[PDB]
This record gives structure tokens, C-alpha cells and sequence, in this order.
């Protein structure tokens, strides 16, 4: 609910925390994780997103895929 | 990673919808025009060849089965 | 609502020439009702900003977020002649 | 019941079918130009406010 | 409503809307009991029938329901429809009306489905009996009125129908499928069909048809030529029956392909010949096209009749109406060999006679100019073009062609054209050729040349009966080795004779066609004269033209122009024709290359056409693909690729107006948005593509005939103002000529403005004002149309080289084809035995009332005009003969067709 809250920076700290959790886990493992990544794809291609949404898809998909995909 | 990239499949999908979208448009025609097309296949070639259309190869409705590894 | 005519745009200018930052605080008190509603700072924005986009370094090294009162008397000056920035509201414990 | 068919078997396919070409040729008006009739849009849209 | 008992016969029927006792218990019991009741039911069977009958008028769903609920029933669980045999077979009547009130009375979505299935299977093995029949018939024509039989009736025809059309989309056929349970033949359902038919073609008109086209075959049809030409006059008038027949065929001709369409229409020629009138026979005859029935008709008239008579002057009066000439060569020298006289029918069968009765016309029409008056440059070689293009037909303007100064002021290609424009002022006339002459005589090779063109043009309505042929002249500048020379002499050849393909002129033609290994570009006229030829009748689809197609692309892919017009001169060849040109497409193909995948896309028009709509959905695929596949990597070659494109767009128009001229009238309507969808997808995407798609609309209008004249082409031109290729307006004003002075009106006001308000070119100049003098005749002397006239349905021969210009950025060269524009439609008189020159009254409609027949046939009330009127475009082409009440009756009908009326006084 937290990803869609109408609040900006609520919605930046979700993203972020969304990945966090699921830090590189396998995409058949978890159909989740393939999900999630397409999210941020389209929040930075959408002019309608808030500076603020566009600042945690980015943060949060170079946590989710961290480290070559090793960490 | 996955695929991530696209901005050239647009084309590919509207036409791809377009022609089965003017198969119903169509339809009126399309059955007298059929009864005409079966005995003149089954005459002459049904496409280049004439094997194995007695289902619509050999097999009629579904023929998928589920997966054991993955999701 | 708060916003800046012309006229007040010269007012701000020399302010800005006296102190390099300083702030202006429009006060409306008759579209005010909770004492903090329709009141706004207000910042000149430079000429250069615009063209060089050296305009949005406010909404970074802060909270990054701009609270509007009016939505639409904000936004029309938000790029024209001014950037606004949210206000905050203190005192001490003796004052509370 | 066949002259009736006879009149509604072409007016309904052609009209059926211009129907059916407004839909994809309306999308493929757009990718031609992007900066050569596009201007014109542009300048319109902000002195208009 | 409520049970009243058995106090009288009136309360009885009550007693029996709630619970019959009749029908029900008594009989329930007999049946589960004794086999000595078998007798008692016997008797019973006529009671019950009468129950029924009286209660048919009862329209309320719960009354029949649970009435006969038990009945229903005891089919599978008591009686088990075969404890007695025969007895429950015969014993169906009343149980059949049973099972319909569950079906359709009442709805019950399960049972209602289930039902239908158990109705069929009994509908058939009660048709042995041809009691089914008489089930049928007591409801069809019926004795009672309830709005609940108006629903329930259809669903019994349906049953039949259901099996048969599945026959053509399942291959297994039969009682295999479940989904009827019934044998698709078999002696026990053909005898019910031939017995159902009967009483449904007296009082109804909806199964009829869908017999016919669920068969498949032309056999159905052949069934029903015995029938109806028993009904011809004694039950009900010649007119009616022919009414029936047509409705039939134009309306199932969109799903007809190829071979099934042309194996029903010749039944209906048939009909047509045993009955009556010999007049609905040539119409047909002609649709077809084939030589075979042409002759027939015109045979039937002339050879058994000794004496002159009617009869043949009736059979010069038929195969004359064809301007094609197609019909005239055939018909022409059996009048020698009965010989009574030779002179009359020799001269009437030919277009000879044609130009005499122009003259009368003329007459009333007089003669307005409005030429150019501009001089010097190229401004001069406009206006000399000009006085040919408004004076089209028989006209005489004599004196200013002798001023011999306007004339020599032409230079280059404009001297040949200027010569070939003064052939047009004596178009479809002997008298002319002298003008012609002086020239040819003397100067520079060139106005040799243009000479030849005009015979060609004059020669268009005198080429028949010997009687000085185009051929005569012609052949002599055939052998002449000069190429201008020879080019010229084969394209007057071609446009004279049209369609006739006569010994002498089609033999001359066939050695040559067949030297393109020299590299000459005004050679194309080879081929093309051959493919005007041609059409009109059945192709051979010939092979010197297939052969020289290929030649000529191993040799050279230099002259872009040559290639191009070679393409469509093969497309244009296979019309009059589809069936054969399915092969040709394959055949063409064998040999790939992407110059080679541009004549494809053209030939598959013609090969498709009358089902086409596959055709459609292919040529627009076609259009989408340059543009789709840049698309997908997003997120010498020269020649080859512009041959390609510019095909497709000639070939999608082509398609469409051929469709919707034979398909429904109201798909004509449909296919010209489509239009508009194409040109505005193209406009956009590709910038090479938008200006051949510009040109091509205009004579999408004028082959398609559009009904609206008024608002499109007028709309649609000033958008094509700022668009460059003023050619454009040409194709236009083909379509907008129309009944002269209607549409027109608005046409010159609208052309002019641009031209006369612009000049930036004088280039540009020169095709608005062609353009402009083209749409009017003054005081409508004559009107053009790409159709026959005759048929609605129908093409034309001699509009083929309009049809052909305008697939090419405009050329100087191109001007001298432009002159010749062929394609005259006769003034109908009304003939005499003296050959009177004047009409009585006619009725014109603009608009048919008539939804039997999508033609619809004329109004007998319409409004009523003068004598010696022009047969008017659209908005008056419904035409009745107004005649009748001066006692005087057609021998011809006339609907509107070219055809000259004709009458016989008492």
C-alpha cells in the first residue's frame, strides 16, 4: 500500500525499502523480484511521477541488483 | 539480467492484433467465402501439403502440461 | 493569493542586492483561517538559473518537498520570477 | 430475405473495414513527423497558457 | 381459460387449455396398457389434430407448456416410439407441436438446446411419410392467427438448414455430428426439401435461397429453373419471376468465389431464356461474358423465322447496345448468310448507326466554346489540346481547325498531340480523316505521327461491317520500320476496335508484341495497345505478352518509365476475366526477384476479384511493411524499390472499385472512408508514398461510382491545392463530369480557382486546365462513365486507357495518351420501322424505392419529362418508359440501360 501511498516521500522510502528485503534473489525463485524491477523501469519513464518517486526507483534497483549481481 | 530494452515491438504488436481484429470485421463475408474454401484444399494442396489435418493437425483443445521447477 | 506582481518583484530585488539571502513572507489574512494557511515564503530566482539550470539545487540538501496553500497561484510564479521553499514554525519551551 | 443479404453483406464489410483502418493508420499518422510539423504544436501550446 | 367441463363443444376447448383428457390421460393409458387401443388411438388421431387447430389461437406460453407436458414425455419413457411400430411413426403429428412449445414457446435454456437436437432427427424420419410436409404447410400458410407460429415456423426450415451449411465447414458430414443427428442425403430428406420448397416459394421468399448456396452446387439452382418456369404467367406475371431470380444471385454475390459464381449465374441466364422475355436473357448473357451465350440469344431470334419480321432487326438491335463491340463481330455475317437484305442489318448491328442519331441529339445541345484563348509557349500547346477536350463526340468546329496558324505553332511532342486532339472533334464520326491528311503528307516525322493517333480516335464508331476499318488504314504504318511511326499506328489500332478481337486485328498484333531486347521507350504501346484489346471478353491470357514481360527486364531496368507501364499493361490484360488468372499469379511468380514481386501484387486484384476480401486485408498489409520493419530495430536498389511500392497503391485502388461495383450497393459507401483511412496513414509515414496514393483516388471515384459527387471531390482538392502534382485534378474531374452541369457546377468554379489564382509554373498550369475542359459537354451533350451503361454492375473497354494514366509523374509524352479518353454512352430514341428520331415521354427517378432488388428496379410513378432528353447520370438514372397510355408498348425494357428504347403501336 506504501508503494502507491498519494504522499511522495512515503512512496521514496517504500521503493528502497522493497528491495532491501529482496536483495538479489532468483526471478523463478521469486516471481516477486521480477515484478518489482519493472516498476522502477516505468516510474523514470513516466512524466507524471514526483522528483521524489523518481529518486527511490533508482536508489532501490542498484540495491536489488547489487554487486554484478553477487551480494 | 533480463530484457529491459524495447521501443520496436510496438509495430510488431499492433499489426500482429490488427489482421485477427479484421477477421471478425470480415466474418459475413468470411463464410461464404469458406464453404468455397475447404473442398477446393482438399482437392488441391491444402497449403503446399495435405498431411495431418484430421483435428486440426492430431490433436484438438489444449495440448500444454504444467512445470515441476519453475514459478 | 501568494504570488508577486511586478511591482514587487523590484521591492524583492534590493533586499536580495542588501542581504545575498533573504526571504519575503506574503501574508494573505483574509484566505488565511488556520494562521499558517495562505502564508508563504518566496526567494528571487536568478536569470541565469533558468538558462543554465542551476535553478533546482533547493530541493536538494533539504527535505526536498514544497508544500502548496494554492495550487494554483504558486505554480504560475514557481518559474516565472520565483522559487518558493516550505516554512517551519519554532519556539522554545518558555515561549510554548 | 435474399436482396435484403445482398445490401447488407457490402455495406456492412466496408464500413466494418473503414472502421477497422482508422484505428491502425491513426497511431502511424504520428511516427512521420516528430520536429517537421511538430513545431508548430509546441510554440502554439505555451503562448496559449 | 378456466375448466369448464364438457357442458358444450365451446367449453370442451376450455376444459383442455388447462388439462386435456383427449390427448392426455386416455390416450397415456392406452398406449402403456392394451395393444387393442392401438385401433381405439387410430380413430383418435383426427380428434387431437382438430384440438390443436382450435387452440392455435391460444397464444399463452403456460397453457401449451404444461398442457402437453406428459406427451412430451412418453416419446422415450412409455411408448418408447416403437412398442407398436408404425402406430407412434404415424402418431407424431401431434407429438412433434409438443416437443416446438419447449423449445421456442416456453425458454428454458437447457432444454431448449437439448431439443433442437431430438426435433431434426424426427423432422426427418417423419418426412418419409411426407406428413411433415403437411405439418409444415398448416402453419405456413396457416388457419389461425397467433403471434407464436410467426417465431416457431422458422425454427422447423432451420433444422434443414443447419445441417446442410455445416456440410461445407465439417468434412465428415452426415448424422456423425451430433449436433443435428441427421443424413446429409439420402432418399428420405432430398424428397422433403424439393416438397418444403414448393410451399415456401408461393408464400415466402427467406429458405429459398439458402438451399442453393449451403449445396454448394449449380444443381440446386438447376432444380429450381423446372419450378419457376412453370409459375412464369399463370401464377403471377413474367416481371415477378425475374425479380426473384436476381435478388437471389446479386445478393449472395459477395461470398460466391471464382468458379461456384459464375456456375450460378448461368442457371439464371437459363431461367431467363426458357421464359418470356429474351430481353432479361442478353443482360444476362452478357455479364458472364462468355462468347458461348452471346450467341444463343442473338440466334434464337434470327434463325427460325424465315421472313425479315421483327426478329431480326430485334437481333442487330441486341448485340449493337455493347460498345465494347465485343457483341458485334459475333453477330455480324450470319445477317449475310440468310441474306434477305444486307444492306439494313448490317449497318444497324454496327456503331455506324449510332453516330446518326448523335446528330439529333447535337441538335438540340448546339455548340458553346470556351477554349483558352492563351497563345505562345506552352501556354499555346494547352489551349489547341483544349478545343479537342470540349468538343469530345460528334462535333463539327471544322473552321477552326482549317486555321492551320494555331495548328503549326505546336513544336516537339505537343505537334503530335495537337494533331491527335483534332481526332477527338471527329471522335466516333467517318467524316474527319481529311483534316488529317495535309499534314500527314507534310514537315518533320512528327506530325506524321500524330495523324495516326486521331484516325485512331475517329475510327472509335465506324470499324464494322467493312465499312472503311480502323485495320485498313492502319496496316501499312505498321510496316513502315520508323518507331514513332509504328507505336503510333498499334495504339490507334487498339482503341478503335476496343474489345473486338477480330481475325485481322488481333493477328496483326500477335507476331509483334515481342521485341524489347532494343532499348526504346515509347514501346510500351506494344504491349499496351494489346492489353486494351483484350479486354471486354474472356482472356486468353496470352502468351506473347507473358513472354515479352520477362524479356524485357533481363534486358534493361535503365528506363524506369518503360518497366513500370509494361507492369500494368499485364493487369490491365487479365480484365474480362478471374478464374484463369488464378494460375497466371503462380506461374509469374516462379521466376522471384523484388522487381518481380511488383507485378504480383497487381495481377492478384483481378485474379481475386468478385469474393475479394482477402484481397482487401493483403493490400495494406503490403502498404504497412517499408515502415513496420525500421520499426523494430528503432527500440539498382533504386529501381527495383519504386517499382515496388507504387504497384502496391495502383493495386489496392484497383481491388476496391472492382469489389464494390458487383458486391452490395451500400459497401460502396464503406469503401471510400477506408480510402481516406490509407491516404492519411500514408501521408505521415512515407513522403515518397503520398503523391502516387493522390492520383489514384480520382479514379478510385470514377470506377467505383460513387453515389456522393458532391462533397468529396470537391473537399478533398483543396487539400491537393498545396500538395504538389497538379495531375491530381485530372482524375478528379473524371468522376465530377457526371450528368453535365449538376455536380459540375460546383467542379468549375472549384478547379479554376486554383489555376487561375496560382501561377508559379506554367508547367503546373497546363494539367489544371486540361482538367477543367474534360468535366463539361454543354447543355449535356454526352456523359462518361467507366460502366457498361447496360449493366450497373457492369465495365467498360474504352474508359481502360483513363484507368491506365495515372500511376507516373506527369510527362509531356504522357499528354498525347491523355488526348484519347474513349467511352461514349448513347441518347436512347425511340425506333420505328422508318428509324424515328424522337422520344415520347419518359419517367425519371433520381432515387428507386425498391428493397427486393438492390438495383432496384424503376418506380411506375416517378416524374415525368420531355422528349429527346439525355438518359441522365446518377440522381435520374432510374428510368421508366412513359408510353403506355398512348398505346404503345416496349418490345426493349429499359431500366436506364444505354439501350435505345423501342416500341411497336397497336
Amino acid at each position: 500500500p506504501l508503494t502507491k501511498d498519494p504522499v511522495d516521500f512515503v512512496r521514496q522510502a517504500a521503493m528502497i525499502a522493497l528491495s532491501m528485503i529482496l536483495i538479489q534473489q532468483t526471478e523463478k525463485l521469486n516471481p516477486q523480484v521480477a515484478d518489482i524491477n519493472k516498476n522502477f523501469l516505468s516510474v523514470i519513464t513516466n512524466k507524471h511521477q514526483e522528483g521524489l518517486a523518481k529518486f527511490g526507483a533508482c536508489v532501490a534497483q542498484g540495491i536489488m541488483n547489487a554487486g554484478g549481481r553477487n551480494v | 539480467p533480463r530484457m529491459y530494452e524495447e521501443a520496436s515491438g510496438k509495430e510488431v504488436e499492433k499489426v500482429a492484433t490488427a489482421v485477427l481484429s479484421t477477421t471478425a470485421r470480415a466474418k459475413a463475408r468470411a463464410k461464404k467465402t469458406k464453404k468455397e474454401k475447404g473442398p477446393n484444399e482438399e482437392e488441391k494442396k491444402k497449403e503446399h501439403e495435405e498431411k495431418e489435418k484430421e483435428r486440426e493437425t492430431n490433436k484438438k483443445g489444449i495440448k500444454e502440461t504444467k512445470e515441476n521447477d519453475e514459478e | 493569493g501568494c504570488w508577486l506582481s511586478s511591482v514587487d518583484v523590484n521591492t524583492q530585488k534590493s533586499f536580495e542586492q542588501l542581504n545575498s539571502r533573504a526571504v519575503a513572507v506574503v501574508v494573505d489574512p483574509i484566505q488565511s483561517v488556520k494562521g499558517k494557511v495562505v502564508i508563504d515564503a518566496f526567494r528571487l530566482i536568478d536569470t541565469g538559473a533558468l538558462i543554465n539550470n542551476l535553478e533546482p539545487r533547493q530541493t536538494t540538501s533539504n527535505t526536498g518537498l514544497l508544500n502548496k496553500a494554492n495550487i494554483q497561484a504558486l505554480i504560475h510564479g514557481l518559474n516565472r520570477h520565483y522559487y518558493s521553499l516550505n516554512i517551519d514554525y519554532h519556539k522554545t519551551a518558555k515561549e510554548t | 430475405t435474399r436482396c435484403k443479404l445482398k445490401l447488407l453483406r457490402m455495406e456492412r464489410i466496408k464500413d466494418h473495414l473503414l472502421l477497422e483502418e482508422e484505428f491502425v493508420s491513426n497511431s502511424e499518422i504520428l511516427k512521420p513527423f516528430e520536429k517537421k510539423q511538430e513545431e508548430e504544436k509546441k510554440q502554439l501550446e505555451e503562448i496559449r497558457g | 381459460m378456466v375448466d369448464e367441463s364438457d357442458k358444450k363443444q365451446q367449453t370442451i376447448d376450455e376444459q383442455s387449455q388447462i388439462s386435456p383428457e383427449k390427448q392426455t390421460p386416455n390416450k397415456k393409458d392406452k398406449k402403456k396398457e392394451e395393444e387393442e387401443q392401438l385401433s381405439e388411438e387410430d380413430a383418435k388421431l383426427k380428434t387431437d389434430l382438430e384440438l390443436l387447430v382450435e387452440r392455435l389461437k391460444e397464444d399463452d406460453s403456460s397453457l401449451y407448456e404444461a398442457s402437453l407436458n406428459a406427451l412430451k414425455e412418453s416419446i422415450k419413457n412409455s411408448t418408447s416410439s416403437m412398442t407398436a411400430v408404425p402406430k407412434p411413426l404415424k402418431f407424431l403429428r401431434p407429438t412433434y407441436p409438443d416437443l416446438c412449445s419447449i423449445y421456442d414457446k416456453w425458454t428454458d435454456p437447457n432444454l431448449k438446446s437439448s431439443l433442437a437436437d431430438v426435433l431434426s432427427i424426427l423432422a426427418m424420419t417423419y418426412s418419409e411419410n411426407g406428413k411433415h410436409d403437411s405439418l409444415r404447410y398448416r402453419l405456413l400458410s396457416d388457419v389461425s392467427d397467433f403471434e407464436g407460429w410467426g417465431h416457431e415456423y422458422i425454427r422447423h426450415l432451420a433444422l434443414e438448414i443447419g445441417e446442410v451449411y455445416n456440410d461445407q465447414v465439417e468434412k465428415d458430414a452426415e448424422d456423425e455430428t451430433s449436433s443435428d443427428g441427421s443424413k446429409s442425403d439420402g432418399s428420405a430428406a432430398t424428397s422433403g426439401f424439393e416438397f418444403s420448397k414448393e410451399d415456401t416459394l408461393r408464400l415466402c421468399l427467406d429458405i429459398v435461397p439458402y438451399f442453393l448456396k449451403h449445396n454448394g452446387e449449380e444443381d440446386a439452382v438447376d432444380l429450381l429453373l423446372e419450378i419457376e418456369s412453370i409459375d412464369k404467367l399463370p401464377q403471377f406475371v413474367d416481371e415477378n419471376t425475374f425479380q426473384r431470380v436476381c435478388q437471389y444471385m446479386v445478393a449472395c454475390v459477395p461470398l460466391l468465389p471464382p468458379p461456384e459464381d459464375v456456375a450460378f449465374l448461368k442457371t439464371a441466364y437459363s431461367i431467363y431464356l426458357s421464359q418470356n422475355e429474351l430481353t432479361d436473357a442478353i443482360a444476362l448473357a452478357v455479364r458472364l461474358g462468355e462468347e458461348d451465350m452471346i450467341r444463343s440469344v442473338f440466334d434464337a431470334t434470327s434463325d427460325p423465322v424465315m421472313h425479315k419480321q421483327l426478329a431480326y432487326i430485334l437481333a442487330a438491335q441486341k448485340t449493337s447496345f455493347e460498345y465494347e463491340g465485343v457483341q458485334d463481330i459475333i453477330g455480324n455475317g450470319k445477317l449475310s448468310e440468310h441474306f434477305l437484305y444486307l444492306a439494313k442489318e448490317l449497318n444497324l448491328t454496327g456503331p455506324k448507326v449510332p453516330e446518326d442519331i448523335y446528330k439529333s441529339h447535337l441538335d438540340n445541345s448546339k455548340s458553346v466554346f470556351s477554349s483558352a484563348g492563351l497563345d505562345s509557349a506552352q501556354q499555346n500547346l494547352a489551349s489547341s489540346f483544349v478545343n479537342g477536350f470540349l468538343n469530345l463526340g460528334y462535333c463539327n468546329d471544322k473552321l477552326i481547325v482549317d486555321n492551320d496558324n494555331w495548328v503549326y505553332k505546336t513544336k516537339g511532342d505537343g505537334m503530335t498531340s495537337a494533331v491527335a486532339s483534332i481526332g477527338s472533334i471527329y471522335q466516333w464520326n467517318l467524316d474527319g480523316l481529311q483534316q488529317l491528311d495535309k499534314y500527314l503528307y507534310v514537315d518533320e516525322p512528327e506530325v506524321k505521327a500524330g495523324a495516326l493517333l486521331g484516325i485512331g480516335i475517329s475510327a472509335s464508331g465506324v470499324h464494322d461491317g467493312e465499312v472503311e476499318p480502323a485495320l485498313l488504314l492502319l496496316q501499312d504504318y505498321v510496316t513502315n520500320p520508323d518507331t514513332k511511326i509504328s507505336s503510333a499506328a498499334i495504339l490507334g489500332l487498339g482503341i478503335a476496335f476496343a474489345g473486338s478481337k477480330n481475325d485481322e486485328v488481333l493477328g496483326l498484333l500477335l507476331p509483334i508484341a515481342a521485341s524489347t531486347d532494343l532499348p526504346i521507350e515509347t514501346a510500351a504501346m506494344a504491349s499496351l495497345a494489346l492489353a486494351h484489346v483484350f479486354v471486354g471478353t474472356c482472356n486468353g491470357d496470352i502468351t506473347t505478352s507473358i513472354m515479352d514481360n520477362f524479356l524485357e527486364r533481363t534486358a534493361i531496368e535503365l528506363k524506369t518509365d518503360w518497366v513500370r507501364f509494361l507492369a500494368l499493361a499485364l493487369g490491365i490484360l487479365y480484365m474480362g476475366q478471374g478464374e484463369q488468372v488464378d494460375d497466371v499469379l503462380e506461374t509469374i511468380s516462379a521466376i522471384e526477384h523484388p522487381m518481380t514481386s511488383a507485378i504480383e501484387v497487381l495481377v492478384g486484384s483481378c485474379a481475386y476479384t468478385g469474393t475479394g476480401d482477402v484481397l482487401l486485408i493483403q493490400d495494406l498489409l503490403h502498404r504497412l511493411t517499408p515502415k513496420n520493419v525500421k520499426g523494430e530495430e528503432d527500440a539498382e536498389i533504386k529501381s527495383e524499390e519504386k517499382k515496388g511500392k507504387s504497384s502496391d497503391k495502383d493495386a489496392t485502388t484497383d481491388g476496391k472499385n472492382d469489389d464494390e461495383e458487383e458486391e452490395k450497393e451500400a459497401g460502396i459507401v464503406d469503401e471510400l472512408a477506408y480510402a481516406v483511412l490509407g491516404i492519411a496513414l500514408i501521408a505521415l509515414g512515407e513522403d515518397i508514398g503520398k503523391e502516387m496514393s493522390l492520383r489514384h483516388f480520382g479514379h478510385l471515384m470514377h470506377y467505383g461510382n460513387e453515389h456522393i459527387r458532391r462533397m468529396v471531390p470537391l473537399a478533398m482538392g483543396i487539400v491537393s491545392v498545396s500538395d504538389p502534382q497538379m495531375k491530381v485534378f485530372d482524375t478528379l474531374t473524371r468522376f465530377s463530369h457526371d450528368a453535365d452541369l449538376e455536380v459540375s457546377m460546383n467542379s468549375i468554379f472549384a478547379m479554376g480557382l486554383c489555376g487561375a489564382g496560382t501561377n508559379n509554373a506554367r508547367l503546373a498550369q497546363l494539367l489544371r486546365q486540361l482538367a477543367s475542359y474534360y468535366s463539361r459537354e454543354q447543355d449535356a451533350l454526352f456523359i462518361t462513365r467507366l460502366a457498361q451503361g447496360l449493366l450497373h454492375l457492369g465495365k467498360g473497354t474504352m474508359t481502360m486507357d483513363v484507368f491506365n494514366d495515372a500511376h507516373v509523374l506527369n510527362k509531356v509524352t504522357l499528354a498525347s495518351i491523355l488526348t484519347t479518353a474513349v467511352g461514349l454512352v448513347s441518347p436512347s430514341f425511340m425506333l420505328k420501322h422508318h428509324q424515328l428520331f424522337y422520344m415520347l415521354n419518359a419517367g425519371i427517378r433520381p432515387k428507386f424505392i425498391l428493397a427486393l432488388n438492390d438495383e432496384g428496379e424503376p418506380i411506375k410513378v416517378n416524374v415525368r419529362v420531355g422528349q429527346a432528353v439525355e438518359t441522365v447520370g446518377q440522381a435520374g438514372r432510374p428510368k421508366k418508359i412513359t408510353g403506355w397510355i398512348t398505346q404503345s408498348t416496349p418490345v426493349l425494357l429499359n431500366h436506364g440501360e444505354r439501350a435505345e428504347l423501342e416500341t411497336d403501336e397497336y
